[PDB]
């Protein structure tokens, strides 16, 4: 459905079927760590080891469908598009779903002119809220904070809000050395990448099992489905281009 | 400053000058935002008499005003020549570093780039009744008509 | 971590009464940027970090100046750049295609900095034989891997300041980059936006390579434009903003204010906020001293003690100013018509004791046909034969004239090197949309080892302030300076752009009348 | 409810010479509104044929103003020009739209739009009947523009396209469009050509074209999360206010303009999906700096300059045959 997306007739279910990524020879995957205030947070994040231990296996599995150019980046004083509302009930801050479409524009101004190819870039931001709104949460549909504190855009990357706690010291505020749990971050980032390439959950028949998650991250038959869709989409694109 | 001297063919029987020798004094308004590639020349042709003392004052007052402005794309050269036209010829020859009239001078320590336009204010009175433009050059040459149109519109 | 940042602002009151401000943002990375596998960037910008590995670069110097540094009336600059866009790069030995990589790199830099560096073509590009030596560590300067281009008519605005500011770690949000308001930086008589990448060693004993990125911004505030009054030269007056909290990423964040008088050995300039300390050193030629404001000092700048450094400075009386900086040039165009002229560049040696060698590099864009047999170097009224002469001629539309000469400037004297050229007529589809404005002759480069008033010391590039580590000092009693002359506006003869079709008809009609006359004579029999 | 995802923008000023400051101000006002409403710099291909922002003639450097009061600098502190000066040609413009740019062109200087991309294209400058002058030299005609738009649609390089032109007789630049999803605005109609002229005393040249000035004023009052629609922008400039009659054109758009938000082209409201899935990962000798002026080394690097003389082979060869001809005749 995503592969064709132009030869099948359109109806109410026509945009979510065009959500996943276009076919391309390569993909840039930039892991950007957003640090709005280095004065309060001194964020370090094993990103080299994180990539090697979790993304490179996943990207090697996914590499049957194209080359990947994973990079990392730290953006300082990278503010968000909207001010989170302060809840006067739990001493926290929130971002409702309504304001989420307007939250990544200022930072996506920063990510530009930092890519070294014409391939579609997938930006994965790890926002680290400043002390002004240090306990920041994202609310799914009605009040309830989301489990992963993250969201993603159809063909853009994804954004995860990463909160630090238990940072109490004696004297005034110093830059606290914040260590980022790369397992926790890469779980949501690889789930978002899987969703961005259109690999949904296995969509079972009435009775079956799955053998659970694979060490690489995604099942091989899912890779084969991706190659089927890529082949059909590529052939359709080539014939349209030739005519 | 530019020191210039000239051997006239004969005493000219008009200014009693045979061995012309004088100094041109010019100051360059350096266009701040520009790279000093084009220039405009405001010149007062001082002579050996009392005339054009107000034109020098007006030139210096305009230099005082133009200096302090950031909107200059061209340098402004404020040139006070020694003689009515021999000084102007000396400065114009040494500026382009040609020797068209065989007049000797000192090397110019400073230029302002390609000159685009030039104004030759003569004014020997404080108040003025009318302003008399003159557009006819050596060998019958004329300035581009837009300069005179510009003058007439600002009148 | 591995990479460090240090930001510095040096305020120099110029001898003419102007005040020059230079911003330096040096990032040093102890990483292997020359090869692939450095995909993780923290302080060194990813955009520029990728370039070194992708295109095999050793040094990348790209500057975006407006204005011209008046060396005669100002002093010698810490770093000068030509008007327009200057880009010279040293490639690695393992490139094997220097011009293709140069084209790709110029296009990518045009994309990054939003300038027209895609106009850098074989007609603008020049391979200096030995002028632009690498500024970092070099195994051997081959000059086969050096490319150099300049676009004199390349405007710099916040069009180039925004991409330039995006590359800073404290990206114009805190520290010393808050004084970078565009309307105040471009309200000036000189503005520079250079970015420099060069192989700098890791420690005291330079046995390994660490990459340094300098983002410099030199700006000169005119006294009559900006001050025009008796108010002090405050940071607020010149930048419309004081100094708030420093850049937390910066390992060192300092402001240097030059407080040095001449014909006086005491009585420095008065700066209102008592500075942290005083740094006296031989900087270019003279033992000049600075007041230091360490932004990483809570005593100097609290969370609520914003710093507004004030400087009392006005154009000193002529019996109280430095004479002249022992070397300045002045390029101009001789002749007055079209079809012919002379590129002449006076270069002055005002030292009345010491001749010194000067390397003059000229690039002329192949529509001013140079006649090298007309190249004269007088230097005293006598004739001065250059020690080293190199001249590549220009092939129409594919290469410019390059002229490199080692002229020994004799004494306090003026050396007038001149060369005659003839203006070319181009095709009607070869002039710019403003053909009557003219064409730009690129500013000529003037590399010299000017003698110093007092002998300098060998100082490591870590203890020294950022303005004292631009050039790799070699001798000690002589300091290296690279002057740029003015860009020259040369007009070419122009064809009538409104008559391309009538000309074809008229010339073909002359051909046709010849054809008809010869037809009616070679075929018509008399009767 | 629109299906777009990208929200690109191409803003073009085909004018030089600092008395066309009005056109640079038009482009920069559209740019300011678009960048305030969400579209990133990377997705805006801005073209300013001349800076006029901080060229030396500007009384206020690094600023472009919309009004005589000088209180809204459309050339803000955050601006990127992808194509400027001599780069802004009809050739380069059609290259950017059709994708036929030279391969060395970077990302920021191209329109990398896809089938899910909303594109806003704003052209400003001198313009006559069904043609737009590029820097007073060359020409783009409505035929070429329509052909380029068709070529974009053939590859599905836009989802919906909003064309706005602010030139004289600008309603005829969108008179030859056939690509399926394009709606077009224009400052004036086929005929009206009267060009307004009220130069600001402070800034010597004219400020705006009075149509994008009201478009700017209309766009200044909306937020990124605004529900204003295209029907509220189809009457932003009445006949009482701009002398010319601004005419729109919706013969191609499938969607009703009253449902098309103005943020669908001015600004980027991204579709947001809350992620709930999780992958459950297992868990010697020193180096020297170069010598800047090695005077001794660079003199000896060149072979000694000796006066040239012809080789002995040529002199012997030529002289021998000169004598040879002397003997066939004698
Ligand atoms: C343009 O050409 C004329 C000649 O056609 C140059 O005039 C010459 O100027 C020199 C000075 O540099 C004169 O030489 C001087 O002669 C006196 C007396 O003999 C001597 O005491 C001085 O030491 C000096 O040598 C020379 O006489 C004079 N020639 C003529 C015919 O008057 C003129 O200098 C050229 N223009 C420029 C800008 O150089
Ligand atoms: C992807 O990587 C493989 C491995 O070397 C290479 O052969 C291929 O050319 C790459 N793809 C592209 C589009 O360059
Ligand atoms: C600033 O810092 C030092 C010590 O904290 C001192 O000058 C002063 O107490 C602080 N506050 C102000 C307002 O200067
Ligand atoms: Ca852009």
């Amino acid at each position: 459905a995503a592969a064709l997306a132009d030869h099948l007739p359109e109806d109410k279910w026509s945009a979510e079927k065009r959500r996943p990524l276009k076919s391309s020879l390569g993909y840039e995957i930039t892991f950007s760590l957003l640090n709005p205030d280095p004065k309060s947070h001194d964020v370090y994040w094993d990103i080299e080891g994180a990539v090697r231990r979790y993304v490179q296996p996943f990207l090697n599995a996914l590499g049957a469908a194209g080359n990947f150019s994973v990079d990392s980046q730290i953006l300082y004083y990278a503010m968000l598009g909207v001010n989170p509302r302060f809840d006067s009930a739990s001493s926290s801050y929130y971002l409702d779903m309504h304001s989420l479409p307007h939250v990544i524009n200022p930072v996506e101004s920063r990510l530009g002119s930092s890519a070294a190819s014409l391939y579609p870039v997938l930006n994965f931001l790890l926002y680290v809220p400043e002390l002004a709104h240090s306990p920041l949460y994202i609310q799914d549909k009605d009040g309830a904070p989301v489990a992963t504190n993250a969201f993603h855009s159809p063909r853009w990357g994804g954004i995860m809000v990463y909160n630090v706690d238990s940072k109490t010291y004696n004297a005034s505020v110093l830059p606290v050395r914040v260590e980022v749990d790369m397992v926790r971050v890469m779980e949501v980032f690889l789930a978002q990448l899987r969703l961005l390439f259109g690999i949904a959950q296995p969509q079972l028949p009435p009775k079956c099992l799955l053998s659970g998650p694979t060490s690489e991250g995604l099942m091989t038959w899912e890779l084969d489905r991706l190659l089927w869709a890529r082949s059909v989409e590529n052939l359709a694109t080539a014939t349209t281009t030739l005519t | 400053t530019q020191s210039f001297s000239r051997k006239l063919p004969f005493p000219d029987e008009t200014h009693e000058r045979y061995m012309v020798s004088g100094t041109n004094v010019y100051g360059i308004l350096r266009a701040p935002r520009a790279a000093s590639t084009e220039s405009l020349v405001l010149t007062v042709p001082c002579g050996s008499d009392s005339t054009n003392s107000q034109a020098v004052g007006l030139l210096l007052a305009l230099a005082a005003h133009f200096r302090g402005q950031i909107y200059w794309a061209k340098d402004i050269v404020f040139l006070v020549t020694e003689h009515d036209l021999l000084g102007t010829e000396a400065w114009l020859e040494a500026y382009h570093d040609v020797n068209v009239t065989g007049m000797q001078s000192s090397p110019l320590q400073g230029r302002a780039g390609a000159i685009q336009a030039a104004v030759a204010l003569e004014l020997s009175s404080d108040v003025v009744t009318s302003l008399d433009v003159a557009v006819e050059g050596l060998n019958g040459q004329l300035p581009n008509l837009d300069l005179l149109n510009l003058f007439q519109t600002f009148c | 971590a591995r990479d460090s940042l240090r930001e510095e602002l040096v305020i120099t009151p110029l001898p003419s009464g102007d005040v020059a401000a230079t911003f330096q943002f040096r990032t040093r990375w102890d990483s292997e940027l020359q090869r692939e596998g450095v995909s993780h960037y923290r302080l060194f910008p990813k955009a520029l970090g990728q370039l070194i590995s992708k295109y095999s670069l050793r040094e990348l110097h790209l500057s975006f100046t407006q204005g011209f540094w008046r060396t005669r009336y100002w002093g010698p600059p810490f770093l000068q750049a030509p008007s327009g866009a200057e880009l010279w790069v040293w490639f690695q030995d393992t490139v094997t295609d220097v011009d293709k990589s140069w084209k790709e790199l110029s296009n990518v830099l045009s994309g990054i900095f939003c300038a027209s560096l895609n106009f850098i073509d074989s007609t603008n590009t020049v391979t200096p034989t030995a002028s632009f030596k690498p500024l970092g560590l070099a195994n051997d300067t081959d000059h086969y891997f050096l490319r150099y281009a300049v676009l004199p008519r390349e405007v710099v605005c916040t069009e180039n300041l925004t991409p330039w500011k995006k590359l800073l770690p404290c990206s114009s949000k805190a520290g010393l980059s808050v004084l970078l308001k565009a309307d105040r930086l471009f309200h000036t008589s000189y503005h520079s936006q250079a970015v420099h990448i060069r192989p700098v060693c890791r420690n005291a004993r330079c046995t390994s390579i660490s990459w340094e990125l300098r983002q410099t911004l030199s700006v000169v505030f005119d006294a009559f434009i900006t001050g025009q009054g008796k108010k002090d030269w405050s940071l607020f007056r010149m930048f419309s903003r004081t100094l708030t909290e420093p850049c937390p990423l910066a390992s060192e964040s300092r402001v240097y204010v030059d407080i040095t008088t001449y014909n006086q050995d005491n009585e420095t300039l008065e700066v209102h906020p008592p500075p942290t300390t005083t740094y006296q050193d031989v900087i270019l030629g003279t033992r000049k001293t600075y007041a230091i404001y360490d932004l990483l000092d809570t005593a100097m700048i609290n969370n609520s003690r914003n710093l507004n450094i004030q400087l009392k400075w006005k154009r000193p009386p002529e019996n109280e100013a430095p004479p002249v900086p022992f070397l300045h040039a002045q390029r101009y165009v001789s002749g007055y018509g079209l079809q012919k002229g002379e590129l002449s560049t006076l270069l002055y040696n005002t030292h009345p004791y010491r001749a010194f060698p000067v390397l003059l590099l000229d690039t002329v864009p192949w529509y001013l046909r140079l006649y090298v047999h007309t190249l004269t170097i007088t230097s005293k009224g006598k004739e001065n034969k250059p020690s080293y002469i190199h001249y590549q001629p220009a092939q129409d539309r594919l290469q410019p004239h390059l002229l490199e000469m080692l002229i020994q400037l004799p004494a306090n004297s003026v050396t007038k090197v001149s060369i005659q050229f003839e203006r070319a007529l181009l095709k009607w589809t070869e002039y710019t949309p403003d053909p009557n404005h003219g064409f730009y002759v690129s500013p000529s480069v003037l590399s010299a080892l000017v003698p110093s008033m007092v002998a300098a010391k060998p100082v490591d590039w870590e203890e020294s302030p950022l303005f004292n580590s631009l050039f790799p000092v070699s001798d000690g009693s002589n300091y290296f300076v690279r002057l740029y002359t003015e860009p020259l506006l040369v007009n070419l003869p122009t064809p009538d752009f409104s008559m391309p079709y009538n000309v074809i008809c008229l010339t073909c009609t002359v051909v046709a009348v010849c054809y008809g006359s010869f037809y009616n004579l070679l075929t018509r029999t008399f009767h | 409810r629109s299906g777009h995802t990208n929200n690109w923008a191409v803003l073009v000023c085909t004018s030089r010479f600092w008395f066309n400051y009005r056109h640079v101000a038009n482009t920069l006002s559209v740019y300011r509104s678009v960048k305030r409403l969400g579209i990133p710099d990377s997705h805006i291909v801005l073209m300013l044929a001349d800076d006029m922002a901080c060229n030396p003639r500007n009384p206020k450097p690094a600023t472009v103003f919309s009004h005589k009061n000088m209180e809204l600098n459309v050339y803000g502190d955050d601006v990127e020009v992808d194509y400027r000066s001599y780069e802004v040609t009809v050739e380069n413009f059609l290259r950017v739209l059709t994708g036929r740019i030279p391969p060395s062109t970077p990302r920021s200087k191209r329109l990398l739009s896809d089938d899910r991309s909303n594109i806003l294209i704003y052209m400003t400058g001198h313009g006559g009947n069904g043609f737009l002058k590029f820097q007073d030299s060359e020409e783009i005609t409505n035929i070429e523009l329509a052909d380029a738009f068709e070529q974009m649609w053939q590859k599905r390089r836009y989802n919906e396209l909003l064309f706005i032109i602010d030139t004289c007789q600008g309603a005829s630049m969108y008179e030859r469009f056939y690509s399926p999803n394009i709606m077009a605005l224009a400052s004036s109609q086929v005929g009206e050509d009267s060009l307004s002229h009220q130069p600001d005393p402070a800034i010597g040249v004219h400020l705006m074209d009075r149509y994008t000035f009201y478009v700017l004023e209309f766009l200044e009052e909306i937020n990124p999360a605004s529900q204003t629609n295209m029907n509220d922008l189809f009457q932003v400039c009445p006949k009482s206010l701009c002398v010319s009659t601004p005419g729109h054109r919706t013969d191609l758009f499938q969607r009703d303009p009253k449902n098309v938000l103005i943020t669908d082209f001015f600004g980027s409201v991204r579709k947001v999906e809350i992620t709930t899935e999780t992958i459950k990962l297992q868990q010697m000798e020193p180096l020297k700096y170069a010598e800047q002026l090695p005077v001794a080394q660079i003199i000896h690097q060149k072979p000694k300059l000796k006066d040239w003389h012809p080789p002995g082979g040529f002199i012997l060869g030529l002289w021998a045959l000169i004598i040879m001809v002397f003997f066939k005749t004698y």
